């Protein structure tokens, strides 16, 4: 009986948490008793009838006394398509934590179940320290809340990529990352972890939950036991409690590579044998190429390394069919040079620009850049995308170059996926649908390949959109900023061939204007009078 | 410097059993994986069992699972393969292999090794 296995393994406290999440996500408090009811059945489960019945079927059959037409695993695919003083007073603590847990679980669908359990334990720790503390619980709580929202966005990515593309693509992704993370490990060890990681991910994307928490626990078990062959950065991670220990290995930094590593060229470009090796064990052979390239290059995005492996694969497929293969693929490393330099220059130019402008004007510059490229997107969407891209700048450009491409990749991949989700439910651009459609190694390059839209006809002048009101002085910095960034996008839609010099001079005018009248004694009068000098300034610059 | 050397082969018969062994030289045994791969009369290499460096993980091709066991002794630099319930189809030259060293890779039968022993012949004739 699986329900028993996982009872015996997960525990009781963890089992109950796990049932709390999936059930909650599927149904949108009344049936919380049913989750405590399931535990009583589980004790019953461990030759009783209804016991050893399939886990999903028992959950699938039940909750649906929301289609419910076939109640099978082929239905699940259809289903997937469809106050400091008071907080301490609750501190039955177990009840208080459980309500807190439901609420996070209720809020987002694709949260990775295993991670959710971990944050709760940190939340308890802060309360236990805080009540003894004369008052800083709120900063610890804020810390944890901010981290969670991003995970739901990355997970959506992972699962869609697995549906979009086969496990071969997901395993390859994994091989690339773990080689970076665990360079001193040999290939057979890395391969072992990826198969395990894939199953745990494949299942939670499946939404079984159930085993992946047990499979995550076993995987975390395995590493700490076998540190000798994995990473010299695992020690501390591997002295913690289980949910902390596990979540911690997800976050562990890159280990140093072995010193005096050989060049990959012998055995991948210098050997007569490679077409034979490729024919004897193709995907293994290619897997090992990626292992060797990756472990030498923590300064590379995973996707980049996937392009290189792809390039190499394409080169063997043509070269090994040619007259003298050895000659034909002798130059292949010269092919990798431009693939590596395109992302590096792009990081170089955009950080140069961010450094010299600061977050806010950087955002303004991106706003100009992407409006011209895709003027048909709605103004609120252009503002949010550009705003988020700017923050990517501030998070990544701080790091030296060696750390930049993986950081960019990390955050930019979530932006581009959120963006593509929006575009699907209200398309406005064929170029964007295509960049969203294309293979993951090509998504970002395709977006990078967008040009200005020379067909776009200017928006007619409207006066309201470029007038500010005194109420703007009451707003937070974020909302005031958005106000002006809305004007800028609208300015570009009205003057789409104006230089970025003229466009920025006006945007600074918007800034100087709001700055000046928000200091004035009589604001209402400043906003009306100086409002004329702004109109004459933009007219001077742009007409 | 890397040296693998199989032992323990000869003629045996249906139902019976046999143990194979391999000694290691060159680089240390404890830090790497080890592999047993076989070659039946009219075939190429079948990869049949794997072991991690610490001995904490093992893998078995379907055709030998349940009946075979792989294990090691890191002190003696010695890999073992314990074979039970032998059949006709287990006839083959058994080898052992590893990916230790910075030697050339050699792919065959759907995997790649850097070093292999000279391989010991086992015959399972009724």
């Amino acid at each position: 009986s699986e329900v028993a296995h996982r009872f015996k393994d997960l525990g009781e406290e963890n089992f109950k948490a796990l049932v709390l999440i999936a059930f909650a996500q599927y149904l949108q408090e009344d049936h919380v008793k049913l989750v405590n009811e399931v535990t009583e059945f589980a004790k019953t489960c461990v030759s009783a009838e209804n016991c050893d019945k399939s886990l999903h079927t028992l959950f699938g059959d039940k909750l649906c006394t929301d289609c419910c037409a076939k109640q099978e695993p082929e239905r699940n695919e259809c289903f997937l398509q469809h106050e400091v003083d008071v907080m301490c007073t609750a501190f039955n603590e177990e009840t208080f934590l459980k309500k807190y847990l439901y609420e996070i679980a209720r809020r987002h669908p694709y949260f990775y179940a295993p991670e959710l359990l971990f944050f709760a334990k940190r939340y308890k720790a802060a309360f236990t320290e805080c009540c003894q503390a004369a008052d800083c619980l709120l900063p610890k709580l804020d810390e944890l809340r901010d981290e969670g929202k991003a995970s739901s966005a990355k997970q959506r990515l992972k699962c869609a990529s697995l549906q979009k593309f086969g496990e071969r693509a997901f395993k390859a992704w994994a091989v690339a990352r773990l080689s970076q993370r665990f360079p001193k490990a040999e290939f057979a060890e890395v391969s072992k972890l990826v198969t395990d990681l894939t199953k745990v991910h494949t299942e939670c994307c499946h939404g079984d939950l159930l085993e992946c928490a047990d499979d995550r626990a076993d995987l975390a078990k395995y590493i700490c036991e076998n540190q000798d062959s994995i990473s010299s950065k695992l020690k501390e991670c591997c002295e913690k409690p289980l949910l902390e220990k596990s979540h911690c290995i997800a976050e562990v930094e890159n280990d140093e590579m072995p010193a005096d590593l050989p060049s990959l060229a012998a055995d991948f470009v210098e050997s007569k044998d490679v077409c034979k090796n490729y024919a004897e064990a193709k995907d293994v052979f290619l897997g090992m190429f990626l292992y060797e390239y990756a472990r030498r290059h923590p300064d590379y995005s995973v996707v980049l390394l996937l392009r290189l492996a792809k390039t190499y694969e394409t080169t063997l497929e043509k070269c090994c069919a040619a007259a003298d293969p050895h000659e034909c693929y002798a130059k292949v490393f010269d092919e990798f040079k431009p693939l590596v330099e395109e992302p590096q220059n792009l990081i170089k130019q955009n950080c140069e620009l961010f450094e010299q402008l600061g977050e806010y004007k950087f955002q303004n510059a991106l706003l100009v850049r992407y409006t011209k490229k895709v003027p048909q997107v709605s103004t609120p969407t252009l503002v949010e995308v550009s705003r988020n891209l700017g923050k990517v700048g501030s998070k990544c450009c701080k790091h030296p170059e060696a750390k930049r491409m993986p950081c960019a990749e990390d955050y930019l991949s979530v932006v581009l996926n959120q963006l593509c989700v929006l575009h699907e439910k209200t398309p406005v651009s064929d170029r964007v649908t295509k960049c969203c459609t294309e293979s993951l190694v090509n998504r970002r390059p395709c977006f990078s390949a967008l040009e200005v839209d020379e067909t776009y006809v200017p928006k007619e002048f409207n006066a309201e959109t470029f007038t500010f009101h005194a109420d703007i002085c009451t707003l937070s910095e974020k909302e005031r900023q958005i106000k002006k960034q809305t004007a800028l996008v609208e300015l570009v839609k009205h003057k789409p061939k104006a230089t970025k010099e003229q466009l920025k001079a006006v945007m600074d005018d918007f800034a100087a204007f709001v700055e000046k009248c928000c200091k004035a004694d009589d604001k209402e009068t400043c906003f009306a009078e100086e409002g004329k000098k702004l109109v004459a300034a933009s007219q001077a610059a742009l007409g | 410097e890397v040296q693998l050397q199989e032992s323990g082969g000869g003629l045996v018969q249906p139902g019976g059993s046999l143990r194979l062994s391999c000694a290691a030289s060159g680089f240390t045994f404890s830090r790497y994986w080890m592999f047993w791969v076989r070659q039946a009369p009219g075939k190429g290499l079948e990869w049949i069992s794997d072991i991690n460096s610490g001995g904490t993980y093992t893998r078995y091709a379907d055709s030998v699972k349940g009946r075979f066991t792989i294990s090691r002794d890191n002190a003696k630099n010695t890999l073992y393969l314990q074979m039970n319930s032998l059949r006709a189809e287990d006839t083959a030259v058994y080898y052992c292999a590893t990916n230790s060293g910075d030697g050339k890779r050699y792919c065959s039968g759907g995997y790649c090794y850097r070093s292999r022993g000279q391989g010991t012949l086992v015959t399972v004739s009724s």
